């Protein structure tokens, strides 16, 4: 390759530095986020080069990696993996990142033993299948007996949150996550639970709004508070309707006709509002802006009107008020209205918001998030998003596994017991798969500062002789029973960590040659 | 723009006169005095001065401070 | 160690001394034009426009100042013209001496 | 303002005033303390039995790995006028005592660190400096209370060997923990002057040759020089040496002034040829008449001399240097003879077996003397597997030799392991409240600073400083204060009397005094006038 | 050096040339433009105080900085950050209970508590020497518009500030009516007594539709049928206005169409109707509350029901930076008030605006929680002594971390003594001795030059300020101790 | 070549990275500067078509 | 140490790269002469860029290392 080069401005690496630099660049990703694994990890601050640097403090590996700007063509492979984990389940993004890195570290050591890269891949495929069975046979189901099901949701919410900023506020934010999802009783849209961020007060001062909050305060000449209001939402035009004729002009002999037409213009706007008001409404929300003329007509009628609460605000209101978009009003008897108790405005963080309280069929909620600083608000918001994403799926697939390293040791056990039944050419590779699986409880203990030399030996010794629920007790620094402590993880989150790390890791092992095209726009 | 004869008297000489020159001369004396204002009395402080060789002298005696200040103002030298 | 402010920061007796100088540099302009025994000034701009005056208002409006302590005296003169209409010379002289 | 006056004119006081910097306030004081923290953070990492080594890379690319603070701090490129003084502190301790090259920096840094709060409390910078003197006197007075020794420097050298073990235990030569401790004791006691308690540093030479192992380091009762026998076939073994030390070349004597011999006739030409031949014979026979059988010459030899040396069975070496012939003459009890005609048997040196040693594939031909008569000089021969361990071994034995000299100067010792430092901190605290007039905060700050040593030792030993300090300080109060210290492996209990951790009294007395004086001269400064760029 | 009545102000100049002088710590930090990623957290801390309390803005930063500094001697002893964070949390939970011990309940009917608290907040301001005027103005500006004993919140956005150059602070006003910066045309009236005021959004100009309008001329006299009709159209608009019985018009600014034609003003000027023009779309909300008028979008609806009242509507002829309109007195005044700010220099006026808002925020806190404590460093000494006693009962690492939280509490009475010219070594010691004896109301008296009774000096601070200062500062620094890895992105 | 062959990583001019098995993509993404080597690339393309 | 550096043209590394770069350099020597260990090892060609390039073929580890110029 370096001798007799026939390339224009490109280069290539073969069999010498191609794999060396690929393993170094990719494995480094794991060490970056390694410190974020477990309940005692430290958080990162990510900084930009300038031009409104927009400082970000975060813990989650996905938010860290997606803002680094990795240039190495091989390291990018694991970055995309962590993106997929975030999009699918929204948790475990650190665990899958560091697991893939540890698998790749072992592969480099296996190449040093002169093991063919296809033998290493073949061994990992067999080890992966062994690990998949360990998860299938150890899953815990939850069906009926709702007093036990709700407890499972509290355990899943607590586990996810324990790894984020919301550490010693678990007694407030655990309920905000579990109950907000249970109140939806429907599709996991993950937009029906809105978060409003305000400065002032502590994290413990956050609360759940039983109703629905709107922006865009109640008009100019309109009632501020109506009891037992009927709610109508709309997606129609208030003014400049320009009814559907393109290229039409008013061409008259004198300005007298223009004035007469101007009156007709307003008469039709008056009729339009009357057609809406015949519905018998107290509150009107329209996506499109409200102009001076209909504002007076709605005020004179004693009916409030909200303009452009949001683009999707009307759709969200439809779900929490029990109505319909109603972009056209020509059959009032076919239009369903909503109902609430109060439409009064409330003061939250020195900002007046419109509070729809006591709303019937209210399949939505809002969480009011309070904090001292903007960095606290942004990380606390993300913590709520992560927990709600997992819970919205747990209520659909109730299978869970035991956490605290329990599942990882069970997977490593199955791989080890079967690897010892295979010939050495491949067993050396299957054993390396199990060794990577055991690195996860090692990293967790190491981040906390526990003597991992004893926790790993004790946990493996426990699982060697039954004790299929044994795991790490991160409070005392010992080995405990995960079922009694209540440390569980979603089955789907754990399945994807196993499968994604194995599938992504193969991508690096298969490559012996990197060909780099000539760069553009670099002078 | 005023001293523009066809033939110069001397060469290029700077000359100041009158009240701003006396005020400037007194001001120069007030500034150089700052080097010793904090050295007076049993609770005075020491000064650390570095010469062009890189060696520092630590002292509080006026007879050692004033000689290292590299004074150039005609009046401060007094 | 130091502040991470990207500019220049001075505290203590540095600014307490500079504001006295800047204020004096303004009073020194109009002190020479007080009373019937004072003399006029000629102000010439960069392009050649010549203004003759001896009043504190016109002089300080035309002459540019940079130090934030000097703008205070310039504003004082402008206020005198608005409130009274005349006498705009002693307000700069007296105000500067109060600082001294 | 400078360079601008109220009249619009330039204002120039000192040359190039626009390139100067002055900042007084409390900022000069905080800058000095802060800079000292950078120095203390360096040396704290090499304190105690687990102290970590430093790699120093010289300006020419040479590299040496050392532990000795004198070798670490002397190779710094720090351009700060106060940080340079921190190096001078370690130098003064090295010159007077030779032990606490790490301790005085850590202690002095703690005094500067603890002083930081005192300035923030509004205490006058000078009152802080004076307050340290009131507390320091208390620690020093109590330091001399607990001390005892049974060393007589005759035969009961057990506590002297133990002192050498305590010092060497911190070095990289623990593979010779006992061997080098015994070498150091024997090297000093065989040359020390018991009458005055003086030890002459020139009577112990330290040599070395790359190769072998540290366990091959020996103490030679004699001298080692570069041997190069002028005649290659000369026997290399003398069983009973009668040594002639001569500082004259083996060539016909010449005047020192301008000579210019006039030769006119053939009888003059030929006659000179004969006279010169006779001079070569006489200068050699004048040696044999004294009974000498080995000559050692500062100068070289003529070709004519080498043959005569062979025929007269008179071995000799050539070009032996100034200090080498000086030491040989003293070690062998002889005298340096100016000329050949002044030779006499009374000035000959007496020595036993004379041999040269060949090392592997090289041609070093180093001298060994087996036996001597009441020699007052010894040579240490250091071996080692690489250049770095040998050079560090030179410093390791140097420290061991120095603490032996210190015990000879003053035989009063204290218990180490932090026991002396913790006890002093407790003593100062007890008197810090007698009486809290103005200096209560300053005297307590001194007591806290004294603990920087057992705390740094605990950290480097792998222990939590709060869990360790709270137990020892309690145990030293609940019971009559024992010599209770700390250690990494605990060795059972931390009783310094049973661990035999021995340190010199005069060593610690200097560490406290020198550290205190250095702190004072750098606190009482509030104006630094360092120049900036040249132009 | 900007803490307490004896503190000093700072000047900051930006890169554009905007020079400000300010005392408020929040306005200092916003202009310093501190770049360090760790120190910027203090800017966000001060922002929260501006929202939550409005007057807690300096003490929150010196506390937060001291709490972090107190952690150095803890980290240098190997104490894990998680131990420090939990220890400070427990110290906070006890600290808040300690603060309630000093509380005194009050009612909004007590004029003396309200005047005293508003005065206290002004002692550190550049207008502290005008407190004999600004103090009853600060209380009157709020207590008349919040309907006391009907609500537990105050919305200070209904108290407007009007800034003019001229006069001095003694010339400030607290007019209960409407102050406008708009101009009057024509200027032949300049004053109307017993006015009916109307708000018009209709454009008094030629007719125009949403559709493109074209007038086609095809004959000689056809052009005159256009000009005569447009003149009549505009006159008819004026006749509807005049027959209504109004005296003064408020005309909202129009963009696409001309709101006031020359012909419309011609007839209105002859009919002695005074027109105030160029009122912004964002101004009508305040006008509607203050005067009580309603806008009319369609001229045919312009009837008496939309008219308000005013006892005197006059143009105020000022000798300074222009002039203003003032409409004073009406039936059923709304819950609004305007403060007019005077001063000789723009730098003083801008600082006066912040000082006015700082005083207004005092009552806002007192309505939210009707309880106050003594100031002058009294709650800080009380925390330091009681938290020490708390720590004496603890064991393990908490016995070293909790006392560190308490140590930070003394930074404020120490700073206050230094800024006042007192020796903090004896001042703070005497403060800790007096409070230990039981003088819970002892503190720093910057007027006498010593330690005396705080309550007799009427130096009183709302309870919420000391509660929020610890809540927001503690949460901030317990987060900062958790972030420990700097990554510079590519 | 063959089921036991190893794959190549191709890095495009815009930073996109693809790991490829098929020869058509492997060669089409190379910056070849030789008149005959380009024809060998065209050979692989024709077989792919 | 990296904060408030008082060095003129010097630098230092602690606890992070000091040991890493020490291990990297030590292994780099080992990997060089590794190929000469045993009876079937391969020989090296040592050359300079010019000025009497002094082309030498050598096997012995000491002869190899003494002609590299480790920095």
């Amino acid at each position: 390759a370096p001798v007799n080069i026939f390339k224009a401005g490109a280069d290539e690496e073969r069999a010498e530095t191609a794999r060396l630099t690929s393993f170094i660049g990719a494995i480094a990703i794991g060490d970056l986020v390694k410190s974020t694994l477990g309940p005692k990890g430290m958080d990162k601050i990510l900084l930009s080069s300038g031009r409104d640097a927009s400082l970000m403090v975060t813990n989650d590996g996905a938010t860290i990696l997606k803002n680094i700007g990795v240039d190495n063509p091989a390291a990018k492979v694991l970055v995309d993996m962590s993106r997929v984990q975030d999009d699918e389940v929204g948790d475990g993004t650190t665990s899958v990142t560091v697991l893939a890195a540890e698998l790749l570290r072992e592969a480099e050591s296996l190449i040093a033993k002169k093991i063919h890269p296809q033998t290493i891949i073949a061994g990992w495929r067999e080890a992966t299948k062994a690990a998949r069975e360990a998860l299938l046979s150890s899953a815990v189901d939850h069906g009926s007996d709702e007093v036990k099901f709700r407890q499972d949701l509290m355990n899943i919410a607590g586990t996810t949150l324990s790894s984020k900023l919301l550490t010693h506020h678990k007694d407030h934010f655990t309920k905000l996550a579990v109950e907000a999802v249970l109140r939806l009783k429907g599709s996991g849209n993950l937009e029906a639970i809105h978060i409003i961020k305000k400065l002032g007060g502590s994290l413990a001062d956050s609360y759940l709004d039983e109703g629905f909050l709107l922006d865009k305060k109640i008009g100019v000449n309109q009632p501020k508070r109506i009891e037992n209001a009927k709610i109508l939402i709309a997606n129609t035009g208030m003014d400049t309707d320009k009814i559907k004729i393109f290229g039409s002009r008013v061409r008259v002999d004198s300005t007298a006709k223009v004035a007469e037409i101007e009156h007709a213009e307003k008469e039709k706007m008056k009729e339009k509002v009357e057609r809406i008001l015949k519905h018998g409404i107290n509150c009107f929300i329209n996506r499109q802006l409200i102009y001076n003329y209909p504002e007076q007509l709605f005020g004179a009628a004693g009916v409030m009107a909200i303009e452009h609460a949001d683009f999707a605000g009307v759709e969200r209101l439809a779900l929490v008020t029990g109505g319909e978009i109603a972009s056209t009003f020509d059959h009032p008897e076919l239009v369903k209205l909503g109902s609430c108790k109060l439409i009064e405005e409330v003061m939250i963080g020195e900002d007046k918001l419109i509070h729809f309280s006591g709303v019937a069929l209210g399949e939505a909620c809002t969480i009011v998030l309070r904090g001292a600083t903007q960095q606290i608000l942004d990380e606390a918001e993300r913590s709520l998003h992560d927990a709600l994403c997992v819970l919205a799926q747990t209520v659909k697939d109730s299978r869970t596994v035991y956490g605290g390293g329990c599942s990882e040791m069970l997977m490593a056990h199955a791989v080890t017991q079967l690897a010892n039944r295979t010939p050495g050419k491949e067993a050396v590779a299957m054993e390396s798969y199990a060794k990577a699986l055991r690195m996860l409880p090692t990293i967790i203990a190491d981040n906390a500062g526990y003597d991992s030399a004893d926790l790993v030996a004790q946990l493996r010794a426990a699982h060697s002789e039954g004790n299929t629920t044994a795991g790490l007790d991160m409070r005392e620094g010992t080995i405990g029973d995960m079922a009694i402590l209540g440390i569980t993880e979603s089955f789907q989150v754990k399945r994807q960590v196993l499968l994604s790390a194995a599938e992504a890791a193969e991508v690096i092992l298969r490559v012996d040659n990197i060909i780099k095209a000539a760069p553009r726009k670099r002078v | 723009m005023m001293p523009t004869p066809v033939i110069l008297l001397k060469e290029g000489t700077d000359s100041s006169q009158g009240i701003p020159q006396l005020v400037s001369n007194i001001s120069a004396c007030q500034v150089i005095a700052e080097a010793v204002r904090t050295t007076l009395g049993p609770r005075g402080m020491d000064k650390l001065i570095v010469d062009g060789r890189g060696k520092a002298t630590i002292s509080n005696d006026g007879a050692t401070i004033l000689k290292l200040l590299d004074v150039v103002h005609p009046a401060a030298k007094t | 160690g130091p502040l991470s402010v990207f500019g220049d920061r001075s505290t203590g007796e540095t600014i307490r001394s500079q504001n006295v100088m800047a204020a004096a540099s303004i009073a020194n302009i109009v002190k020479s034009s007080l009373g019937p025994v004072g003399l006029d000034k000629m102000l010439v701009d960069d392009i050649g426009d010549v203004t003759i005056t001896n009043d504190g208002a016109t002089i300080l409006k035309l002459l540019e100042v940079e130090h934030p302590a000097a703008k205070v005296l310039c504003e004082l003169a402008d206020l005198q013209d608005k409130e009274v209409g005349d006498g705009t010379t002693s307000v700069v002289i007296i105000a500067a001496e109060l600082l001294k | 303002t400078l360079a601008f006056d109220e009249y619009g004119r330039p204002f120039l006081i000192i040359k190039d005033q626009d390139r100067k910097s002055r900042l007084m306030g409390l900022e000069a004081l905080k800058s000095h303390i802060m800079a000292a923290k950078a120095v203390a953070n360096t040396m704290r990492t090499s304190l105690g039995p687990n102290g970590l080594d430093k790699m120093m890379v010289d300006k020419d690319g040479d590299v040496t790995v050392t532990n000795d603070g004198a070798t670490i701090l002397s190779m710094m490129d720090v351009d700060h006028q106060i940080a340079k003084l921190m190096v001078e502190l370690s130098k003064s301790q090295d010159d007077e005592i030779g032990d606490g090259t790490t301790g005085v920096v850590v202690l002095a840094g703690a005094l500067l660190e603890e002083a930081e709060q005192l300035l923030d409390r509004g205490i006058h910078p000078i009152r802080i400096a004076d307050g340290y003197e009131q507390a320091a006197r208390v620690a020093i007075e109590h330091l001399d209370k607990i001390s005892d020794s049974v060393l007589v420097d005759i035969k009961d050298t057990e506590p002297l060997i133990q002192t050498a073990k305590t010092t060497l235990g911190s070095k990289v030569v623990n593979s010779c923990h006992r061997q080098m401790a015994e070498i150091a004791v024997n090297a000093v006691l065989t040359v020390a002057d018991m009458e005055r308690r003086d030890v002459d540093f020139e009577l112990i030479k330290v040599e070395g040759k790359v190769g072998g192992r540290l366990e091959d380091t020996k103490l030679i009762k004699g001298v080692i020089v570069d041997k190069d026998f002028s005649h290659p076939q000369m026997p290399k073994k003398v069983e009973d040496a009668k040594i002639a030390i001569l500082t004259c070349p083996f060539e016909p004597p010449k005047p020192k002034t301008k000579h210019k011999l006039d030769v006119t006739s053939v009888e003059d030409y030929k006659a000179l040829q004969k006279y010169e031949k006779e001079k070569f014979e006489e200068m050699i026979q004048q040696i044999k008449e004294t009974g000498a059988n080995l000559a050692i010459c500062q100068w070289g030899f003529d070709d004519e001399a080498n043959h005569l040396l062979l025929q007269n069975n008179l071995p000799a070496v050539r070009w032996v240097g100034g200090p080498e012939i000086e030491l040989i003459a003293i070690a062998t009890g002889g005298r340096i003879v100016p000329r050949f005609s002044e030779l006499t048997a009374e000035k000959l040196g007496f020595a036993g077996l004379v041999q040269e040693i060949s090392f592997g594939t090289t041609k070093d031909k180093m001298l060994v003397i087996e036996q001597c008569k009441n020699s007052r000089a010894v040579t240490i021969f250091i071996r080692g597997g690489n250049k770095m361990i040998i050079e560090e071994a030179k410093r390791s034995l140097h420290d061991a030799l120095c603490v032996i000299r210190n015990l000879i100067r003053d035989n009063r010792v204290v218990y180490g392991g932090g026991a002396a430092e913790i006890s002093c901190a407790l003593a100062v605290s007890q008197e810090a409240d007698k009486c809290p007039t103005l200096e209560q905060y300053a005297m307590r700050a001194f007591a806290d600073a004294l603990e920087v040593i057992p705390m740094a030792l605990s950290e480097n030993s792998g222990m939590n400083p709060i869990q360790t300090m709270t137990e020892v300080r309690a145990r030293q109060v609940k019971e009559m204060n024992p010599a209770l210290g700390i250690d990494c492996l605990h060795k059972g209990t931390n009783d310094m009397k049973q661990q035999h951790v021995i340190e010199t009294l005069i060593g610690k007395k200097q560490q406290i005094s020198l550290a205190t004086q250095m702190v004072r001269m750098i606190l009482k400064i509030d104006d630094i006038r360092k120049p900036g760029e040249s132009e | 050096t900007s803490l307490g009545p004896k503190g000093m102000d700072k000047m900051i100049q930006d890169g554009k040339g905007d020079v400000t002088i300010t005392n408020d710590g929040a306005t200092i930090l916003k202009q310093m433009q501190v770049l360090h990623p760790a120190a910027r957290m203090l800017v966000e801390l001060s922002k929260a105080q501006d929202i939550e309390a409005g007057d807690g803005t300096t003490s929150v930063v010196i506390i937060a900085g001291s709490l972090l500094d107190s952690c150095t001697k803890l980290l240098q002893k190997g104490i894990h950050p998680t131990i420090i964070s939990e220890s400070f949390q427990k110290a906070l939970e006890k600290g808040i209970e300690i603060l309630t011990d000093m509380s005194r309940p009050v009612e909004l009917s007590d004029r003396e508590t309200l005047l005293n608290s508003a005065t206290t907040s002004l002692n550190s301001k550049v207008v502290s020497q005008y407190s004999s005027l600004l103090s009853p103005m600060s209380v009157n500006a709020v207590m008349k518009v919040i309907d006391p004993a009907t609500a537990t919140s105050v919305d200070l956005r209904d108290i407007k500030i009007v800034k003019k150059l001229g006069g001095t602070i003694d010339d400030c006003e607290l007019v209960e009516g409407l102050v406008l910066t708009q101009k009057v045309s024509n200027s032949g009236i300049t004053r109307v007594e017993k006015a009916k005021i109307g708000l018009i959004q209709f454009c008094l100009s030629a007719p125009k539709t949403d559709m493109d309008n074209q007038i086609v001329v095809s004959d000689y006299a056809q052009m005159d049928r256009v000009l005569r009709e447009e003149r009549a159209y505009i006159l008819n608009l004026v006749k509807q206005i005049k027959k209504t019985g109004c005296n003064v018009l408020l005309i909202q600014k129009s963009i696409l169409r001309d709101a006031l034609s020359d012909l419309a003003l011609h007839f209105l000027n002859k009919m002695k109707i005074m027109v105030i023009k160029d009122i912004e779309r964002e101004d009508i909300e305040f006008i509607c509350k203050t005067i009580g008028t309603k806008p009319v979008a369609h001229i045919d609806q312009f009837t008496a029901d939309m008219l308000g009242s005013a006892e005197l509507a006059e143009e105020v002829n000022l000798n300074g930076s222009g002039k203003l309109l003032k409409i004073t007195g009406c039936a059923s005044p709304g819950k609004t008030v305007t403060i007019v700010v005077r001063g000789s220099n723009k730098l003083v006026i801008e600082e006066a605006e912040r000082s006015i808002h700082d005083a207004l925020c005092v009552i806002r806190c007192l309505v939210k929680k009707r309880a106050l404590i003594a100031g002058g460093g009294a709650p800080e000494i009380e925390l330091a002594l009681r938290l020490t006693e708390y720590s004496r009962t603890l064991s393990g690492m908490e016995s070293y971390c909790v006392r560190a939280f308490a140590d930070a509490m003394e930074v404020i009475p120490s700073t206050l003594a230094e800024n006042a010219g007192l020796n903090p070594i004896s001042t703070v010691t005497e403060l800790r001795n007096r409070h230990a004896q039981g003088e819970k109301t002892a503190g720093i008296n910057v007027r006498k030059g010593g330690i005396s009774n705080i309550l007799e000096e009427l130096v009183v601070q709302p309870l919420l300020v000391s509660v929020s200062a610890l809540t927001l500062a503690t949460e901030t620094v317990r987060s900062i101790l958790k972030i420990d890895d700097v990554v510079n992105t590519r």
